[PDB]
């Protein structure tokens, strides 16, 4: 299921062997052009398509190009040496942008950001003024 | 499938200015400091591919794919929680009819209202 | 019609199958040679290529080096290239120090810690040997006239 | 079918949008909140495509401009004229053209600069001007300064028809966009019309007038006792006096026997000993065998009868094996981006201007040239600077060409995306050789300057030591200066005197010389090709990169020109294209004042200076080129050190302005360099503390202050470093070769 | 990792979401301001630090804040 | 053999062996043969090329010293140049027949360029085609010369020079 591509020096590296690599798969309804990002022009495929990737952002990066094509059902995954893989994007099946029930808030604080403590009076705790 | 696979690496986070392992891991669990290509034979490290009479190209063949089966259950495995909230706050069978009536993503991306309202037909 | 195609018939890889990285004369030269040959003890791939290295490193010392218009410039030259043997042994040293540990090796791969002190041992004969026969064939450069 | 598609009446004319600053950009339309919006207008003020998405509009609005622009040129052409004219010298030195010195710009008795007005000879005095205007109107036949003043006069009105011609093709009568995608044709008339009609008529002008001219010039007679010109066309006697062969007329022309004809159109080479300038009839044959081939040329392309070429089948056609599609889809490039025709015609032109320097030098074309040293110096580096900057507008005009025209859909597996989809393997190997150059052709001067320290002359890469001889280039020579004989057998001496052959003098003074080429020749020449491949690594680096790389997967999405994607990833500031343009300036700079160093050098130490009627040869810096340019301190003391001196040491004399503007260089060049080093947030802090000031005592702008942005920090430093260094280097030439010459 | 905190300004318009090209953020809901919704940050593992976050922000002073820390070779944005 | 071979076999004569030379001949005997014709062919082409810039004058090395005759010039470089010359040769040819030993290795094919195109393409096997047709060409062409220059005496053009 990959797009019709003739190949390019910008793919993968050994790092998608040894580290981690990243997949996206999508659904188009016609077989159009599409820009690889890392360079040159490939021809997407009528249903399913899989691409493998080096980076998230590059994922990304295409993802956000497929959303011009009116293609939203696209899913990113991370995939390990070992064959393990992870669902990354989106990640409860709802984009970020879309306010979803069940998620929780992470990072806030519940000050301005004008309220942080001063350096002077966390020195030698390991914190930051950020994080306390 | 182990779920926080990426989680289990060997990355400590920093007392300050470093914000963790996050929801997934901030990296891969497998040391990316390999040996280098090896002779006509041999294997450079332990999953390598065998480059067969091209060993100096060896790091450009592929053992790491995603078959879709692999990426349908793993889309379920790591959903599994914001599918038991969707049905927690909608109300095991009504979940089965809800996502082989319309799908999956499709009961992942909708509203418990409207699902309410599909589970109007029958 | 198409000299060039993915590597390894892999669209998403960062190569390229050309006739510079896939022609039947870069297989069989780059398969043939000691750092790639099948059957090669790591002390044999070591020697051949010190072998190799040794012989041609001592030209540009005793042709181009501050004492090559004296008459032991030769000899000069032979040391020179002893030299930079030593500091290239030094390199390989370290090298496989840092990239395998000094835990003791569970294979007799190249790419491990014993073998690798095989091939640098086996290089830093081979190229003060080569850089010695270089320097015995410079001694007498025949004419070639019957 | 090729035809004319015009809307008329289709821009009103009125200054109600001059009233409205900014009315060309939606978002500027608003008018300025900060001092920012000021810049922005500057900046976009021609930048047609981001003002509307109508390709049409853009045409038409490039298509007045371009008249602006001749109209611009035109003034500037009778300009000079008018000067030539009323305050310069052109009678006098057409009289002893070599003690003369040619000074077209007076100026005016205040605050004690009139000292500026040179002792030039002729009884005038002014400032000596190295722009060869004396030499061109010579060898157009111009004898008198009323000839120069209706030259001037119908440059004044040719000026007025380009102004008002834009006027009327933006306001009055626009062509429809149907109308400029015809390439087709465009090269028929500008190949047969443009550049063949240009050629045939001034052969026509050459062979009527400026031959005869400078015939009774060179033989010693008179400005004022030369027939006026028209004299020429009603005389076929006068003409047939001077060439005989015209007392034959036009009969052989028509019957077919042109070797009559041989008086006049020759093929002599060399030059002319009198001036040390080609000869005109040379000239003159030269301009109708071009005007031949032009017009040929201009019969290629298809347009309305049949017969010629698509140039998209032809590109179609045009694909091997290596090259997938091959040249398909380039058609569609050229004739609906802007971007991608400048890119190639900035190119084109700035190489042209390059080749331009080189071949003035070696074959003087203008009598007198040869020996005004301060004249050849002056168009040489003029032109190579004009080409170095073309050269770069048209690596960033493709890099525009690919963040704003490029579409994936109309280049698939086409020559395009080939380049692009193995962009890596061309950047590290292009990498590798500028390392490689620069390693090796600089190690050599780092190795010569270390041996010569040490005491170790015996050591160093030169002539005397260690040679490293361009062979090759002295086999071309050698062929060069054999060629007249042989391989062009009707040619009577070497196209140039450079290749080899006599010594040609003027006036006590070598117009060219033989040029050999050694050790230093070698060194430096391979400088030239370091700088030249580190310069197109940076520019083939920007166009290809431009739209995505590992670090900014989706660049494009940014645009042609932005600061950075932000700290992240390392820090991603200057990966923009703009910013690799920003960078390949300064290489360009690097290198073509390598290349006018290198020039100015060769030609005083080898070629350039005196001559006794004995034969001995005394040049301007006495041959030390070959032992002093192999080492750093050499051009540091023997150049740099040593011909500064006159730059220097003008004060109180006539050259008192180029010791002024080398300081006022250097003083800009430095200013630049708090642009160059700093960024904006330090200098908006600083701007909040004199704000601060100003309200303090109850005022302060609606136009907030702001420090430039960092795109501008950028322009605004390499702007300054470049008037600096090259006003520098103008003043030091100039100062120079006055003294020389 | 880089930091990516949020604070209670945020009047939840998502425009740092939508500006992420790492997907470090997402919105969730809150009873703090009109939209009632705020910027999270779960996913600071895969933030570069490119800040484009911080100006798309519209809140004075900004209401997300990046921090960079420590490097990985995800934040770095290395494809090797 | 003869009904899988396409390379080679071209116009005016078709298919051309009068005297029978192929005929029970094996298919190691008959890619030997192809082989053969391919490398005297190439070598012969590489012969003329020299030659004709030899004869004409250019041959700058040496300080351009060497006679402008090729079959004296042969005879005027030293003899480690032609050992040099022999040795790179035979390196070659060991990796040529390490090549060889290789699987689906068509004859004369040291580049491998099987690995992407076959003759089932129109062009490729066109363009093979005017490989060989030169070979045969400049192996008839040096023979010719070598004829000329020892028999009579001149190493130049005697062909077209008589034209001009
Ligand atoms: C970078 C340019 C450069 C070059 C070409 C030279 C060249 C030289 N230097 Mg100098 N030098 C330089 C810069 C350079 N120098 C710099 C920057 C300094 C510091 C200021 C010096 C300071 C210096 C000193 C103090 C001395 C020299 C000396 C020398 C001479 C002997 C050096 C030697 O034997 O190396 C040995 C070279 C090698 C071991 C290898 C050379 C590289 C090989 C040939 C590349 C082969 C690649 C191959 C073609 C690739 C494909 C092969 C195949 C497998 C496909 C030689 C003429 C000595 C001398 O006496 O001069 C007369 C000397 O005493 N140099
Ligand atoms: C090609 C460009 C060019 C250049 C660089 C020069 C340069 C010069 N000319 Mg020459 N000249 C030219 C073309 C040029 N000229 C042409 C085409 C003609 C024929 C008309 C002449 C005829 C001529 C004569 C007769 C004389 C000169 C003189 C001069 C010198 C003094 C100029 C001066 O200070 O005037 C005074 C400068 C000003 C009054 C500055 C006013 C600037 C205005 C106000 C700003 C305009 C900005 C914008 C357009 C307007 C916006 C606002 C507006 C709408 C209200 C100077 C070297 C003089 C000279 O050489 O003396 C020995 C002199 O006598 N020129
Ligand atoms: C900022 C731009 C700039 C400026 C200020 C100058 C300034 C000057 N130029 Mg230069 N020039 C430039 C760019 C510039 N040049 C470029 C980009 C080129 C490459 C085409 C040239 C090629 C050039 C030539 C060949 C000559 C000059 C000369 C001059 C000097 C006399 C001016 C004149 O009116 O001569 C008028 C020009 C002529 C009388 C000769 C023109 C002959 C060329 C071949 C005509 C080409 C026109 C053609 C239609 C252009 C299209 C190219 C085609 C491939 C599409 C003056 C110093 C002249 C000089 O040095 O005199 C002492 C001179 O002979 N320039
Ligand atoms: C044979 C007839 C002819 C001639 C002489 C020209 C000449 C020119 N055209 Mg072209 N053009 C033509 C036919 C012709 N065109 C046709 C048929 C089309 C439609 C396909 C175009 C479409 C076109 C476009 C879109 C543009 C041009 C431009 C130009 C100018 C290029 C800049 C330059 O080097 O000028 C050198 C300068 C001179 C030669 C000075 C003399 C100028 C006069 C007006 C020439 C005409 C005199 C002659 C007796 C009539 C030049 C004046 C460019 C331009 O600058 O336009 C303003 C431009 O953008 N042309
Ligand atoms: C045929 C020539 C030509 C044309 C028609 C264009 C046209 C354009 N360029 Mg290109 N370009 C060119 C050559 C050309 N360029 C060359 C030779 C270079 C290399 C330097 C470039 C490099 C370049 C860059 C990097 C960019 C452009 C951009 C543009 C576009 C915006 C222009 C604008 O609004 O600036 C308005 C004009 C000004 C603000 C005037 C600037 C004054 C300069 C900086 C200094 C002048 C010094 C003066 C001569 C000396 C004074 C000395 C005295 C004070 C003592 C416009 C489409 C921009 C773009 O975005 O394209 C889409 C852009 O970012 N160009
Ligand atoms: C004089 C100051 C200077 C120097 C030495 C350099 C050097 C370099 N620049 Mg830089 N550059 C400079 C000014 C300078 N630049 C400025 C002011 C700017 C702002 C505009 C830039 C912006 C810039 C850009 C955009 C690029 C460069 C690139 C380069 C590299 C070019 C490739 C090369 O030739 O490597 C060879 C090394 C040298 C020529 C330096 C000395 C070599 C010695 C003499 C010989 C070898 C010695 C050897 C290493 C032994 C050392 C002994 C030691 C251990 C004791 C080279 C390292 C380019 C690059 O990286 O391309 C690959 C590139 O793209 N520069
Ligand atoms: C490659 C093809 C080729 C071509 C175009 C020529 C061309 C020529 N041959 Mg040669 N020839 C060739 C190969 C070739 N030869 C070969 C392979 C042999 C067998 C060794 C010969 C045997 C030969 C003889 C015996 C003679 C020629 C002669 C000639 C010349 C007179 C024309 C002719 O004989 O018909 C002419 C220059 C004649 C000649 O040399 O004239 C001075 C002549 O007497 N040829
Ligand atoms: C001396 C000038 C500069 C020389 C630079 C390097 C010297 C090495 C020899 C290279 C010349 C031949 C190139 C291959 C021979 C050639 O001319 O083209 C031959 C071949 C053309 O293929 P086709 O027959 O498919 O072409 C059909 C054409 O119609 C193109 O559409 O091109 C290729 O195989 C790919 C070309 C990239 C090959 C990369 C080789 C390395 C290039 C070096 C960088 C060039 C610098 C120039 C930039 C302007
Ligand atoms: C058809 C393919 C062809 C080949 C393969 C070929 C080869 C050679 N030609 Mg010939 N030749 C033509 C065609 C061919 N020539 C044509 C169409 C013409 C009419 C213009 C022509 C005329 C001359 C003249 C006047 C001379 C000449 C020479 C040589 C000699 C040196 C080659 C070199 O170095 O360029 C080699 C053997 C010179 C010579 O024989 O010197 C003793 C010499 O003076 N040629
Ligand atoms: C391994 C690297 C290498 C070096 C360092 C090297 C150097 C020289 N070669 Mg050699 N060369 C090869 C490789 C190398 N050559 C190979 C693989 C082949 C077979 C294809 C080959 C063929 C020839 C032929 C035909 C001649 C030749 C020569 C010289 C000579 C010139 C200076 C001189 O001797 O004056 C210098 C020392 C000429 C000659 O020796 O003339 C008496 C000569 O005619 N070579
Ligand atoms: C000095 C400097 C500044 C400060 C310089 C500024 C703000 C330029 C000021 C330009 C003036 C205000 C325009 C010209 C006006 C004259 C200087 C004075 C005339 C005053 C009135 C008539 C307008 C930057 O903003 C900057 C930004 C990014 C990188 C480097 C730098 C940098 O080096
Ligand atoms: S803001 Fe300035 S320093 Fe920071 S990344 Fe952008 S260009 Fe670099």
């Amino acid at each position: 299921p990959f797009p019709t591509f003739g190949g390019s020096t910008g793919g993968w590296l050994r790092a998608a062997e040894v580290e981690e690599k990243y997949a996206i798969t999508w659904t188009s309804t016609k077989e159009q052009i599409f820009e690889m990002p890392t360079g040159g022009a490939a021809i997407m495929r009528n249903g399913e398509n899989l691409l493998y990737l080096a980076r998230k952002e590059q994922c990304l990066a295409l993802s956000t190009q497929l959303r011009t094509f009116k293609i939203n059902d696209y899913k990113i995954y991370r995939i390990f040496p070992s064959g393990e893989v992870q669902y990354l994007h989106p990640k409860d099946g709802v984009f970020p942008e879309k306010v979803n029930p069940g998620r929780t808030s992470v990072n806030s604080r519940g000050f301005s950001i004008g309220k942080n403590p001063n350096p002077a009076s966390i020195k030698f705790s390991g914190i930051t003024t950020y994080e306390s | 499938v182990d779920l926080d696979y990426g989680m289990k690496n060997s990355y400590v986070p920093a007392t300050g200015g470093d914000g963790g392992q996050g929801q997934f891991g901030a990296q891969s669990p497998n040391d990316w400091r390999v040996a280098g290509t090896s002779p006509v034979g041999e294997t450079s490290y332990a999953g390598a591919a065998d480059g067969g009479e091209e060993p100096w190209f060896a790091e450009a063949i592929s053992t790491v794919s995603l078959d879709l089966q692999k990426a349908d259950e793993t889309l379920k495995a790591f959903t599994k929680d914001a599918a038991a909230f969707k049905i927690e706050e909608f109300a095991d069978a009504a979940m089965e009819e809800l996502v082989g009536k319309l799908g999956y993503s499709k009961f992942l991306e909708m509203s418990t209202k409207q699902l309410m309202k599909t589970w109007g037909t029958l | 019609a198409n000299f060039i195609k993915p590597y390894n018939d892999d669209p998403f890889v960062g190569h390229l199958a050309t006739p510079i990285t896939s022609s039947s004369l870069t297989r069989a030269l780059l398969k043939n040679l000691p750092a790639y040959r099948f059957g090669l003890t790591p002390l044999l791939r070591g020697l051949e290529i010190g072998l190799a290295h040794g012989y041609f490193l001592i030209g540009p010392f005793a042709q181009l080096g501050p004492l090559r218009n004296s008459d032991i410039g030769l000899l000069a030259g032979f040391l020179s290239t002893i030299g930079l043997i030593l500091i290239l042994t030094l390199g390989l040293t370290i090298y496989g120090a840092a990239a395998f540990g000094q835990e003791k090796s569970n294979g007799s791969e190249l790419q491990t810690k014993k073998s690798w002190d095989q091939f640098k041992g086996g290089f830093f004969v081979g190229a003060c040997g080569s850089a010695g026969f270089a320097f015995i064939c410079l001694s007498s450069i025949p004419t070639f006239a019957l | 079918n090729v035809q004319v598609f015009v809307e008329k009446d289709a821009v009103e004319t009125s200054f109600a949008k001059w009233a409205q600053p900014g009315h060309f950009s939606r978002t500027l339309a608003k008018g300025p909140k900060t001092t920012t919006w000021i810049w922005n207008l500057h900046a976009d003020a021609h930048d047609f495509d981001s003002q509307t998405s109508s390709l049409e509009e853009v045409s038409r609005k490039i298509f007045s401009a371009h008249f602006g622009q001749l109209a611009i040129i035109f003034l500037w052409i009778s300009g000079m004229h008018f000067h030539g004219a009323y305050f310069s010298n052109y009678s006098a030195w057409l009289t002893d053209p070599i003690s003369i010195k040619q000074s077209s710009q007076v100026v005016w008795p205040i605050v004690g600069q009139e000292i500026l007005n040179a002792d030039v000879g002729g009884n005038f005095q002014g400032i000596q001007t190295t722009s060869g205007w004396f030499q061109m109107w010579r060898a157009e036949g111009i004898t008198s300064e009323v000839e120069l003043y209706w030259t001037a006069i119908g440059g004044l009105a040719m000026s007025a028809i380009m102004l008002f011609a834009g006027w009327f093709h933006y306001h009055k009568a626009a062509p429809k966009l149907e109308w400029f995608q015809n390439a087709e044709s465009m090269m028929n008339h500008h190949l047969a019309g443009l550049l063949g009609l240009g050629c045939l008529s001034w052969s026509g002008h050459q062979i009527h007038i400026a031959l005869p001219i400078n015939k009774l010039l060179d033989a010693g007679v008179s400005p004022q006792e030369i027939p006026l010109p028209h004299e020429f066309l009603i005389n076929r006697d006068l003409m047939a006096q001077l060439y005989p062969s015209f007392s034959k007329g036009l009969a052989p022309f028509f019957g077919g026997n042109w070797g009559e004809y041989s008086d006049f159109l020759t093929f002599k080479g060399g030059l002319n000993p009198v001036t040390g300038g080609l000869w005109l009839s040379d000239i003159a044959h030269h301009h109708l065998a071009l005007s031949v081939l032009f017009i040929i040329a201009g019969h290629m392309y298809r347009t309305n009868w049949g017969i010629g070429h698509n140039m998209k089948e032809i590109l179609e056609a045009h694909k091997g094996p290596f090259t997938g599609e091959g040249h398909k889809g380039l058609y569609e490039i050229l004739t609906t981006s802007w971007h991608a025709q400048l890119a190639i015609n900035l190119a084109m032109m700035g190489s042209l201007s390059i080749i331009v320097a080189h071949h003035m030098y070696a074959m003087p074309p203008y009598p007198y040239l040869a020996t005004d040293y301060a004249t050849q110096l002056s168009l040489f580096t003029h032109h190579m600077w004009i080409g170095g900057f073309c050269v770069v507008g048209g690596a960033a005009h493709g890099a525009i060409f690919m963040v704003r025209d490029y579409t994936p859909a109309n280049n698939y597996n086409n020559l395009l995306d080939r380049v692009l989809r193995h962009r890596d393997a061309i950047i590290s190997h292009l990498n590798w050789v500028c390392i490689f150059l620069g390693c090796h052709a600089f190690g050599f001067y780092i190795h010569n300057d270390t041996m010569r320290a040490l005491g170790r002359p015996q050591d160093m890469f030169s002539d005397k030591a260690i040679q490293l001889q361009p062979i090759f280039a002295q086999w071309i020579q050698n062929i060069h200066l054999l060629a007249p004989g042989t391989t062009a057998p009707n040619a009577l001496a070497t196209t140039s005197y450079a290749f080899g052959g006599d010594v040609i003098e003027v006036g006590g003074k070598i117009a060219m010389m033989p040029i050999k080429l050694g050790t230093a020749d070698f060194m430096v020449h391979h400088i030239h090709a370091f700088t030249i491949h580190v310069t197109v690594l940076i520019l083939l680096k920007g166009v290809l990169y431009a739209r995505s790389s590992k670090l900014i997967p989706d660049k494009a999405n940014l645009g042609f020109r932005f600061p950075c994607d932000g700290p992240g990833r390392g820090g991603t500031c200057q990966s923009s294209s703009w910013d690799h343009v920003f960078l390949g300036l300064f290489w360009m700079y690097n290198s073509i004042s390598v290349v006018i160093f290198h020039f100015s050098w060769k030609m005083q130490s080898d070629v350039w200076g005196t001559i006794t009627p004995d034969g001995a040869i005394s040049h301007i810096t006495g041959g030390n080129f070959a032992q002093s340019s192999i080492t750093i301190n050499g051009w540091l003391r023997d150049f740099l050190w040593s011909q500064a001196s006159q730059v220097i040491q003008s004060y109180g004399s006539a050259s008192s302005a180029y010791g002024l503007i080398f300081l006022g260089a250097h003083f800009i060049w430095a200013f630049s360099l708090m642009f160059l080093f700093s960024g904006r947030g330090y200098w908006q802090e600083l701007i909040e503390s004199i704000v601060w000031a100003h309200n303090k005592l109850n005022f302060a702008p609606t136009i907030q202050p702001r420090a430039l942005s960092i795109t501008q920090g950028r322009a605004v430093g390499l702007a300054h470093y470049l008037l600096g260094g090259i006003g520098t280097t103008w003043a030091f030439f100039l100062a120079r070769a006055i003294s020389i010459t | 990792s880089h930091t990516v905190k949020i604070y209670d300004t945020c009047i939840g318009c998502t425009q740092c979401v939508r500006a992420c090209p790492t997907d470090v953020l997402e919105m969730v809901p809150w009873d703090g301001c009109k939209s009632g919704q705020i910027a999270s940050s779960p996913r600071v593992e895969d933030c570069v630090g490119c800040k484009r976050c911080e100006t798309a922000c519209p809140t004075d002073f900004l209401s997300v804040r990046v921090y960079l820390g420590a490097e990985t070779t995800r934040s770095l944005g290395l494809a090797y | 053999w003869r009904d899988e071979v396409v390379v080679g076999i071209t116009a005016p004569v078709g298919f051309f062996d009068p005297l029978g030379l192929s005929k029970g001949k094996d298919d190691a005997t008959m890619a030997y043969y192809r082989e053969a014709e391919l490398k005297n062919g190439r070598v012969a082409m590489a012969a003329c090329l020299g030659w004709y810039l030899n004869a004409g004058g250019v041959h700058p090395a040496f300080n351009s010293e060497l006679s402008n005759d090729p079959l004296k010039a042969m005879v005027e470089l030293p003899a480690v140049g032609w050992l040099q010359f022999v040795l790179g040769c035979g390196a070659i040819e060991w990796l040529g027949q390490q090549i060889k030993e290789r699987p689906g290795y068509v004859p004369g094919d040291l580049l491998g360029a099987s690995y992407w195109v076959d003759n089932s393409d129109e062009g490729w096997v066109m363009y093979q085609n005017k490989e060989l047709n030169n070979g045969r060409l400049a192996m008839l062409a040096i023979v010719g010369m070598v004829y000329q220059d020892v028999f009579v005496g001149d190493y130049g053009d005697m062909m077209y020079k008589q034209l001009v």
